[PDB]
């Protein structure tokens, strides 16, 4: 926020200076100076407009589920993407992009909503729905008609996508 | 690079500007000409908009060089496309891609 | 939007007591994107293969016949084809090959056509096309398809079945029906008969040519009169001339060469006619409308009866969507999800 209050405890890959640096970033970001951080404030700057995943990232970061990203969450969040970050915490993050209600399972509707978010009008909805159905029919190995982290990682686990989910701090 | 060879004319004057939404129909192929995707497959024209980095480089540099109604063959190089990483499931690493792009409209 | 049925058809559902497949039950299931039990699928493939294995390299087919061109995994257009050409229940059919690849419904095409062959072994004939092989199916999306929908066991079954597909057909003692065309090493019908069909088509030779040939891009107004020339398009086989076709025809006392292998915007093409008979020396029939969902072509079927060659045209029919190469939505969206997610942070951190 700028000033005092009692101790923030968190867990991360960051060293004393990386947290300071990130602390200054969170500072500029604070706008209303409330210490927390909301979507309106994230929406604040230039390249957070047609990034269809911005509200998704905010919600995954928002671990306490109160709509705003506080400093602890800001650190914990960016830490998933730090180098020194393990491939597993990165794929878990990925899983969370589709797993909207955070209950551990990507359902048909969520998969459709998250995809529609990025595809927009480049695919007809029947087309998108058809392929969502067929992906779940095939990856659903355990039977409940909804994709778990285990099944997600069975389809995705060998892709090197995570090697690029790395930011410098 | 991205080598453009025209297939159909179009008005040789109306080229797209940055910020302008290019409405196109494309059919992507590997260097051997073997098709890998097309907007015609979905009967949905791919709409992207110049400048805003919404497509691979070859497309930005290539589709800029096109006039409305023009149908041309963009022959994009890996570095201007997917490089050595390729694209999971469709594009093999270190691949040259030929795109038959048809500039339909601007909006 | 409709969902594909989870219930896989079992043996007793597909085959009746006489061991006759119920193509109607099969058609309906397949159209909803339904799958069979791998064992049933395998039985269809394997039982059709046994029938084909017994047929001759060069089939002897009597008119009336509906001759059909490339199908290319466009199962839903295969359904329209039958509406236009007639029920297999009372109409003699002859398919010129290329049942797989290109279209993402190749297995439903082989299954329905093989079952139909088991059901009408003497009125429905299937010929071999250049795509009914290993090198092309591994290259294109057929192998991947069999693995996504069934397994490589089914795939292998199809491969061995494809090796049983006849190479040509002598229709009504008049036409030489093949998928590609002529060959330098085939100057008579016996040359076809003396070929060993049961194998993967060779890198070159008579069997390769039959499956791969094309007429010259200038099948009439030529200056040279060269019979065969290498096919620079195909990267193999040849290009045959009007004098070449007219030489084969006169020599073997045939009317014309009916074939497919080449997309046509009208679903067919009549070539330069014989100066003796007012009939086209060559005919290309193409039965895949809106080819590759790209070409906006019509498809067609040849209907030969009572000395009349009538061409029936048909348009595309709707079909479900499959991402390129049967890729799943996760593998499809991930690279983009990574890119943007990383971009949000890069932008967010760059505020200092
Ligand atoms: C949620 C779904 C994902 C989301 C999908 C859609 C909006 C649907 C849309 C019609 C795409 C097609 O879906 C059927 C399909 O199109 C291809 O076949 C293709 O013809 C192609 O090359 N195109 C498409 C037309 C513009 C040019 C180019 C491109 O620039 O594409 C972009 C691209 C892939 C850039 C990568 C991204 C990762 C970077 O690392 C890499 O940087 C090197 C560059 C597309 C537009 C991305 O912005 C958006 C997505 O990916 C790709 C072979 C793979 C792609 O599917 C993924
Ligand atoms: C507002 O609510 C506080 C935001 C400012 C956070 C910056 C704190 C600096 C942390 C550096 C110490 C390193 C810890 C190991
Ligand atoms: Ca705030
Ligand atoms: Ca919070
Ligand atoms: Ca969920
Ligand atoms: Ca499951
Ligand atoms: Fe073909
Ligand atoms: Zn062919």
């Amino acid at each position: 926020g700028n000033e005092a209050s009692y101790p923030l405890e968190m867990c991360s890959h960051f060293d004393a200076d990386e947290i300071k640096r990130l602390g200054k970033r969170f500072k500029k970001l604070d706008l209303d100076n409330s210490g927390s951080l909301s979507v309106e404030e994230f929406m604040s700057l230039p390249e957070l407009q047609q990034n269809p995943l911005v509200q998704r990232v905010i919600d995954i970061f928002d671990t306490d589920g109160n709509g705003e990203v506080d400093f602890k969450e800001f650190i914990e969040g960016v830490s998933q993407f730090s180098v020194k970050g393990d491939k597993e915490q990165k794929l878990r993050f990925a899983f969370r992009i589709y797993d909207m209600d955070k209950d551990g399972y990507i359902s048909n509707g969520e998969l459709f909503q998250v995809l529609k978010m990025m595809v927009g009008n480049n695919l007809k909805d029947t087309q998108l729905q058809q392929i969502v159905d067929k992906t779940i029919i095939n990856a659903d190995k355990d039977g409940d008609g909804r994709i778990s982290f285990e099944e997600f990682c069975a389809v995705v686990g060998g892709l090197d996508i995570h090697k690029k989910m790395v930011v410098d701090v | 690079g991205v080598q453009v060879e025209t297939i159909s004319p179009g008005d040789g004057r109306t080229f797209p500007k940055a910020g302008q939404t290019c409405v196109v129909h494309y059919t992507g192929m590997l260097e051997d000409g073997k098709k890998f995707d097309s907007s015609r497959d979905r009967n949905k024209p791919f709409k992207f908009m110049l400048g805003k980095q919404e497509v691979i480089r070859g497309w930005e540099e290539g589709v800029a060089q096109m006039s409305v109604g023009q149908r041309a063959k963009l022959t994009i190089s890996p570095d201007y496309a997917y490089g050595a990483t390729g694209h999971p499931g469709i594009i093999p690493p270190h691949a040259t891609l030929v795109f038959d792009v048809e500039l339909l409209k601007l909006e | 939007v409709p969902f594909p049925p989870s219930h896989r058809l079992t043996a007793k559902e597909v085959f009746d007591n006489d061991g006759k497949p119920r193509v109607d039950i099969l058609k309906a299931h397949l159209m909803k994107e339904g799958r069979l039990e791998e064992t049933v699928a395998l039985r269809i493939i394997t039982e059709g293969a046994s029938i084909l294995r017994q047929e001759k390299n060069l089939l002897d087919i009597d008119a009336p016949v509906t001759v059909c061109g490339d199908i290319h995994g466009q199962f839903f257009d295969l359904m329209k084809l039958f509406e236009v050409g007639g029920s297999p229940a009372n109409t003699r059919y002859l398919f010129l090959g290329d049942y797989v690849d290109r279209g993402y419904f190749s297995i439903e095409c082989v299954l329905y056509l093989w079952a139909l062959k088991i059901l009408y072994p003497k009125t429905l004939f299937l010929l071999r096309g250049n795509h009914e092989c290993r090198h092309l199916t591994e290259y294109f999306t057929f192998k991947q398809e069999c693995k996504i929908k069934y397994s490589e066991r089914v795939y292998d079954a199809c491969m061995d079945a494809f090796d049983c597909l006849p190479l040509a057909a002598l229709m009504n003692q008049q036409f030489l029906c093949v998928h590609g065309g002529l060959s330098p090493e085939i100057n008579t019908l016996d040359d076809i008969r003396k070929l060993d069909r049961f194998k993967e088509p060779p890198a070159y030779g008579p069997m390769c040519d039959i499956l791969w040939s094309d007429p010259l891009e200038d099948f009439g107004n030529e200056k040279t009169q060269e019979h065969f020339t290498h096919n620079t398009v195909r990267g193999c086989s040849y290009f045959y001339s009007y004098p070449a076709v007219c030489e084969f025809l006169q020599h073997n006392n045939l009317l014309s060469i009916l074939r497919a292998h080449e997309a046509q915007d009208a679903g067919y093409r009549m070539y330069r006619k014989s100066q003796t008979t007012g009939f086209p020396s060559l005919i290309t029939i193409f039965s895949a409308p809106n080819y590759l969902d790209v070409y906006n072509n019509k498809a067609a079927v040849l209907k030969y009866e009572n000395n009349v060659m009538n061409i029936r045209q048909f348009n595309c029919s709707p079909h479900p969507y499959w991402l390129p190469n049967f890729m799943d939505v996760f593998t499809w969206s991930l690279p983009f999800v990574g890119e943007k997610v990383t971009e949000m942070l890069v932008n967010v951190l760059n505020i200092c």
